Protein backbone atom coordinates (compact mmCIF):
# COMPACT_ATOMS: atom_id res chain seq x y z
CA UNK A 1 0.00 0.00 0.00
CA UNK A 2 1.50 3.11 -1.56
CA UNK A 3 -0.75 5.88 -0.19
CA UNK A 4 1.49 8.17 1.70
CA UNK A 5 -0.48 7.83 4.90
CA UNK A 6 -0.76 4.07 4.60
CA UNK A 7 2.91 3.96 3.78
CA UNK A 8 3.85 5.93 6.90
CA UNK A 9 1.73 3.83 9.20
CA UNK A 10 3.20 0.74 7.64
CA UNK A 11 6.61 2.00 8.64
CA UNK A 12 5.42 2.60 12.17
CA UNK A 13 3.75 -0.77 12.51
CA UNK A 14 6.94 -2.54 11.51
CA UNK A 15 8.92 -0.59 14.09
CA UNK A 16 6.70 -2.13 16.74
CA UNK A 17 7.40 -5.55 15.22
CA UNK A 18 11.19 -5.01 15.32
CA UNK A 19 11.23 -5.26 19.12
CA UNK A 20 13.42 -8.24 20.02
CA UNK A 21 17.04 -8.33 19.18
CA UNK A 22 15.77 -11.30 17.19
CA UNK A 23 12.81 -9.54 15.60
CA UNK A 24 14.95 -6.58 14.77
CA UNK A 25 17.14 -8.93 12.77
CA UNK A 26 14.20 -10.19 10.71
CA UNK A 27 13.04 -6.67 10.02
CA UNK A 28 16.51 -6.04 8.79
CA UNK A 29 16.24 -8.98 6.45
CA UNK A 30 12.73 -8.10 5.42
CA UNK A 31 13.83 -4.91 3.74
CA UNK A 32 17.20 -6.26 2.64
CA UNK A 33 15.99 -9.44 1.08
CA UNK A 34 12.45 -10.58 0.51
CA UNK A 35 10.57 -2.12 -0.39
CA UNK A 36 14.27 -2.13 0.33
CA UNK A 37 16.38 -0.11 2.68
CA UNK A 38 17.77 1.62 -0.36
CA UNK A 39 14.31 2.68 -1.39
CA UNK A 40 13.84 4.15 2.03
CA UNK A 41 16.97 6.23 1.96
CA UNK A 42 16.06 7.25 -1.55
CA UNK A 43 12.80 8.59 -0.29
CA UNK A 44 14.65 10.56 2.33
CA UNK A 45 17.07 11.81 -0.25
CA UNK A 46 14.28 12.92 -2.56
CA UNK A 47 12.49 14.76 0.19
CA UNK A 48 15.71 16.48 1.02
CA UNK A 49 16.07 17.80 -2.50
CA UNK A 50 12.46 18.89 -2.68
CA UNK A 51 12.80 20.68 0.62
CA UNK A 52 15.89 22.64 -0.30
CA UNK A 53 14.93 23.26 -3.89
CA UNK A 54 11.71 24.73 -2.60
CA UNK A 55 13.44 27.28 -0.43
CA UNK A 56 2.43 18.31 7.53
CA UNK A 57 2.12 15.42 5.15
CA UNK A 58 5.85 15.21 4.71
CA UNK A 59 6.43 15.46 8.41
CA UNK A 60 4.18 12.49 8.91
CA UNK A 61 6.04 10.44 6.36
CA UNK A 62 9.52 11.51 7.38
CA UNK A 63 8.87 11.23 11.06
CA UNK A 64 7.74 7.66 10.48
CA UNK A 65 10.70 6.88 8.28
CA UNK A 66 13.05 7.99 11.00
CA UNK A 67 11.11 6.32 13.77
CA UNK A 68 11.56 3.00 11.99
CA UNK A 69 15.23 3.35 11.13
CA UNK A 70 15.88 4.34 14.69
CA UNK A 71 14.09 1.38 16.17
CA UNK A 72 16.02 -1.20 14.18
CA UNK A 73 19.44 0.38 14.17
CA UNK A 74 19.29 0.49 17.92
CA UNK A 75 18.49 -3.18 18.28
CA UNK A 76 21.08 -4.66 15.95
CA UNK A 77 24.75 -5.72 15.74
CA UNK A 78 27.31 -6.01 12.85
CA UNK A 79 24.25 -5.16 10.81
CA UNK A 80 24.52 -1.65 12.15
CA UNK A 81 27.48 -1.05 9.91
CA UNK A 82 25.54 -2.29 6.91
CA UNK A 83 22.69 0.11 7.46
CA UNK A 84 25.41 2.61 8.17
CA UNK A 85 26.92 2.09 4.77
CA UNK A 86 22.99 3.22 3.26
CA UNK A 87 21.51 5.87 5.40
CA UNK A 88 24.52 7.59 6.95
CA UNK A 89 25.31 9.82 4.03
CA UNK A 90 21.68 10.67 3.36
CA UNK A 91 20.81 11.29 6.97
CA UNK A 92 23.69 13.70 7.20
CA UNK A 93 22.36 15.61 4.21
CA UNK A 94 18.89 15.78 5.73
CA UNK A 95 20.28 17.26 8.91
CA UNK A 96 21.68 20.17 6.98
CA UNK A 97 18.18 21.17 5.98
CA UNK A 98 16.22 23.08 8.59
CA UNK A 99 13.33 20.72 9.17
CA UNK A 100 11.28 20.87 12.30
CA UNK A 101 13.06 16.34 12.46
CA UNK A 102 16.58 17.66 12.91
CA UNK A 103 16.73 16.18 16.33
CA UNK A 104 15.23 12.97 15.13
CA UNK A 105 17.80 12.39 12.48
CA UNK A 106 20.46 13.09 15.03
CA UNK A 107 18.98 10.40 17.23
CA UNK A 108 19.07 7.94 14.36
CA UNK A 109 22.59 8.90 13.34
CA UNK A 110 23.68 8.13 16.86
CA UNK A 111 22.21 4.68 16.62
CA UNK A 112 24.39 4.12 13.56
CA UNK A 113 27.56 5.26 15.28
CA UNK A 114 29.82 2.28 15.78
CA UNK A 115 31.95 1.43 18.77
CA UNK A 116 35.25 1.33 16.90
CA UNK A 117 37.77 3.58 15.11
CA UNK A 118 35.45 4.11 12.19
CA UNK A 119 33.81 7.01 13.98
CA UNK A 120 35.71 9.39 11.71
CA UNK A 121 33.14 9.83 9.00
CA UNK A 122 30.63 10.79 11.66
CA UNK A 123 32.84 13.30 13.41
CA UNK A 124 33.63 15.01 10.17
CA UNK A 125 29.99 15.27 9.34
CA UNK A 126 29.21 16.86 12.68
CA UNK A 127 32.06 19.30 12.69
CA UNK A 128 31.37 20.24 9.12
CA UNK A 129 27.65 20.26 9.49
CA UNK A 130 28.43 23.96 13.21
CA UNK A 131 31.58 24.90 11.31
CA UNK A 132 30.34 25.42 7.80
CA UNK A 133 28.36 28.64 8.11
CA UNK A 134 30.22 30.10 11.02
CA UNK A 135 32.91 32.70 10.82
CA UNK A 136 35.36 32.24 13.59
CA UNK A 137 37.54 34.95 14.85
CA UNK A 138 40.76 34.35 16.73
CA UNK A 139 37.21 34.74 20.38
CA UNK A 140 35.81 31.71 22.10
CA UNK A 141 32.34 33.18 21.75
CA UNK A 142 32.45 32.98 17.99
CA UNK A 143 32.89 29.23 18.34
CA UNK A 144 29.92 28.99 20.66
CA UNK A 145 27.97 30.94 18.13
CA UNK A 146 28.58 28.35 15.50
CA UNK A 147 26.79 25.76 17.56
CA UNK A 148 24.09 28.13 18.74
CA UNK A 149 23.27 29.25 15.25
CA UNK A 150 22.77 25.71 14.01
CA UNK A 151 21.27 24.09 17.09
CA UNK A 152 18.43 26.57 17.40
CA UNK A 153 15.70 24.57 19.05
CA UNK A 154 15.29 22.26 21.98
CA UNK A 155 14.83 19.12 19.99
CA UNK A 156 17.88 20.01 17.97
CA UNK A 157 19.94 20.20 21.11
CA UNK A 158 18.70 17.03 22.68
CA UNK A 159 19.41 15.15 19.50
CA UNK A 160 22.82 16.73 19.29
CA UNK A 161 23.58 15.64 22.83
CA UNK A 162 22.64 12.07 22.10
CA UNK A 163 24.83 11.98 19.02
CA UNK A 164 27.70 13.59 20.85
CA UNK A 165 27.28 11.30 23.80
CA UNK A 166 27.69 8.38 21.45
CA UNK A 167 30.63 9.70 19.51
CA UNK A 168 32.48 10.81 22.63
CA UNK A 169 31.95 7.41 24.05
CA UNK A 170 35.54 6.25 23.90
CA UNK A 171 37.15 8.20 20.73
CA UNK A 172 37.60 10.82 17.86
CA UNK A 173 40.01 12.05 15.17
CA UNK A 174 43.18 14.01 15.83
CA UNK A 175 43.38 17.65 14.90
CA UNK A 176 39.65 17.69 14.32
CA UNK A 177 38.43 20.66 12.32
CA UNK A 178 41.83 21.14 10.78
CA UNK A 179 41.87 23.71 8.02
CA UNK A 180 38.73 25.54 9.01
CA UNK A 181 39.35 26.36 12.62
CA UNK A 182 41.41 26.08 15.68
CA UNK A 183 41.42 22.38 16.02
CA UNK A 184 40.43 20.00 18.73
CA UNK A 185 37.44 18.80 20.70
CA UNK A 186 37.47 21.72 23.15
CA UNK A 187 34.88 23.97 21.56
CA UNK A 188 32.19 21.34 21.88
CA UNK A 189 32.58 21.30 25.64
CA UNK A 190 32.43 25.06 25.68
CA UNK A 191 29.06 24.75 23.97
CA UNK A 192 27.74 22.76 26.84
CA UNK A 193 28.34 26.04 28.90
CA UNK A 194 25.59 27.35 26.76
CA UNK A 195 23.53 24.32 27.71
CA UNK A 196 24.19 23.10 31.22
CA UNK A 197 24.90 26.39 32.85
CA UNK A 198 20.43 27.52 31.66
CA UNK A 199 19.40 23.98 32.46
CA UNK A 200 18.62 25.31 35.87
CA UNK A 201 16.32 27.65 34.04
CA UNK A 202 14.43 25.11 31.97
CA UNK A 203 10.80 25.71 31.20
CA UNK A 204 9.18 21.30 32.36
CA UNK A 205 11.15 19.24 34.78
CA UNK B 1 36.61 41.19 28.41
CA UNK B 2 34.81 38.26 27.18
CA UNK B 3 36.01 38.58 23.65
CA UNK B 4 39.53 38.89 24.88
CA UNK B 5 39.34 35.45 26.49
CA UNK B 6 39.02 34.06 22.99
CA UNK B 7 41.38 32.87 20.38
CA UNK B 8 42.47 36.32 19.40
CA UNK B 9 42.53 39.19 16.87
CA UNK B 10 39.89 41.65 15.98
CA UNK B 11 39.06 42.66 12.51
CA UNK B 12 37.04 44.35 9.82
CA UNK B 13 36.56 46.86 12.52
CA UNK B 14 38.93 49.31 11.01
CA UNK B 15 36.57 49.98 8.21
CA UNK B 16 34.05 51.34 10.64
CA UNK B 17 36.71 53.31 12.42
CA UNK B 18 37.40 54.73 9.00
CA UNK B 19 33.68 55.33 8.46
CA UNK B 20 33.25 57.30 11.59
CA UNK B 21 36.32 59.42 10.93
CA UNK B 22 35.15 59.82 7.37
CA UNK B 23 31.68 60.86 8.51
CA UNK B 24 33.30 62.93 11.19
CA UNK B 25 35.81 64.60 8.94
CA UNK B 26 33.39 66.64 6.93
CA UNK B 27 31.83 67.82 9.98
CA UNK B 28 35.25 69.23 10.74
CA UNK B 29 35.06 70.94 7.17
CA UNK B 30 31.57 72.43 7.55
CA UNK B 31 32.96 74.28 10.52
CA UNK B 32 35.87 75.58 8.49
CA UNK B 33 33.55 76.63 5.72
CA UNK B 34 31.44 78.41 8.37
CA UNK B 35 34.63 79.85 9.82
CA UNK B 36 35.27 81.30 6.17
CA UNK B 37 31.81 82.59 5.41
CA UNK B 38 31.75 84.63 8.56
CA UNK B 39 35.08 86.14 7.69
CA UNK B 40 33.84 87.03 4.25
CA UNK B 41 30.79 88.64 5.76
CA UNK B 42 33.04 90.49 8.17
CA UNK B 43 35.18 92.04 5.40
CA UNK B 44 32.21 94.19 4.19
CA UNK B 45 31.54 98.89 5.58
CA UNK B 46 33.13 100.74 8.59
CA UNK B 47 32.59 103.71 10.96
CA UNK B 48 29.33 102.43 12.49
CA UNK B 49 28.51 98.27 12.10
CA UNK B 50 25.49 99.26 14.61
CA UNK B 51 23.79 101.52 11.94
CA UNK B 52 20.54 100.57 10.46
CA UNK C 1 13.11 84.64 29.35
CA UNK C 2 13.25 84.11 25.65
CA UNK C 3 16.30 86.04 24.64
CA UNK C 4 19.06 84.86 27.13
CA UNK C 5 16.64 80.75 26.64
CA UNK C 6 18.12 80.55 23.34
CA UNK C 7 21.03 79.21 25.40
CA UNK C 8 19.24 76.01 26.29
CA UNK C 9 18.12 75.41 22.72
CA UNK C 10 21.63 75.83 21.33
CA UNK C 11 23.18 73.82 24.15
CA UNK C 12 20.61 71.09 23.66
CA UNK C 13 21.33 70.96 19.99
CA UNK C 14 25.06 70.59 20.46
CA UNK C 15 24.53 67.97 23.09
CA UNK C 16 22.34 66.22 20.57
CA UNK C 17 25.09 66.17 18.01
CA UNK C 18 27.64 64.87 20.46
CA UNK C 19 25.26 62.24 21.64
CA UNK C 20 24.65 61.40 18.00
CA UNK C 21 28.36 60.90 17.58
CA UNK C 22 28.52 58.62 20.59
CA UNK C 23 25.37 56.84 19.52
CA UNK C 24 26.98 56.18 16.19
CA UNK C 25 30.21 55.21 17.79
CA UNK C 26 28.47 52.69 20.10
CA UNK C 27 26.30 51.50 17.21
CA UNK C 28 29.51 51.00 15.25
CA UNK C 29 31.30 49.10 17.92
CA UNK C 30 28.39 46.74 18.43
CA UNK C 31 28.78 45.83 14.75
CA UNK C 32 32.66 45.24 15.02
CA UNK C 33 32.75 43.11 18.45
CA UNK C 34 29.67 40.82 18.14
CA UNK C 35 30.13 40.91 14.34
CA UNK C 36 33.16 39.52 13.32
CA UNK C 37 32.76 36.47 13.29
CA UNK C 38 34.26 36.93 10.48
CA UNK C 39 30.81 36.29 8.65
CA UNK C 40 30.63 39.95 7.50
CA UNK C 41 30.20 40.57 4.14
CA UNK C 42 27.32 40.83 1.63
CA UNK C 43 25.58 44.05 2.07
CA UNK C 44 28.78 45.24 3.60
CA UNK C 45 30.66 45.76 0.59
CA UNK C 46 28.03 48.05 -0.87
CA UNK C 47 28.33 50.06 2.19
CA UNK C 48 31.88 49.84 1.69
CA UNK C 49 31.71 50.85 -2.05
CA UNK C 50 29.78 54.00 -1.07
CA UNK C 51 32.18 54.81 1.61
CA UNK C 52 35.22 54.34 -0.64
CA UNK C 53 33.87 56.61 -3.14
CA UNK C 54 33.06 59.37 -0.87
CA UNK C 55 36.30 59.16 0.93
CA UNK C 56 39.39 59.63 -1.29
CA UNK C 57 36.62 61.86 -3.54
CA UNK C 58 36.97 64.06 -1.17
CA UNK C 59 40.63 63.53 -0.73
CA UNK C 60 41.95 64.28 -2.79
CA UNK C 61 42.96 66.04 -4.61
CA UNK C 62 41.50 68.10 -5.80
CA UNK C 63 39.51 69.67 -3.74
CA UNK C 64 41.39 70.45 -0.94
CA UNK C 65 43.94 72.05 -1.97
CA UNK C 66 43.15 74.11 -4.49
CA UNK C 67 40.11 75.40 -3.52
CA UNK C 68 40.15 76.01 0.15
CA UNK C 69 43.03 77.95 0.18
CA UNK C 70 42.85 79.87 -3.11
CA UNK C 71 39.93 81.02 -1.18
CA UNK C 72 41.67 81.71 2.20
Amino acid sequence: LLPPTIYIPYLKMLQGLANGPQCAHYCFSLLKVNVSWEHFFHSLMLYHEHLRKDLQKEQDGLIAFLQLTSTIITWSENARLALCETPVVVILGLLQCSIPLKAELLKTLAAFGKSPEIAASLWQSLEYTILQTVRIPSGIEVELNEIESRCEEYPLTRAFCQLISTLVESSFPSNLGAGLRPPGFDPYLQFLRDSVFRFRTRARA
Amino acid sequence: GTIYLQHADEEREKTYKLAENIDAQLKRMAQDLKDIIEHLNTSGAPADTSDP
Amino acid sequence: NQTTSVAKIAQYKRKLMDLSHRTLQVLIKQEIQRKSGYAIQADEEQLRVQLDTIQGELNAPTQFKGRLNELM
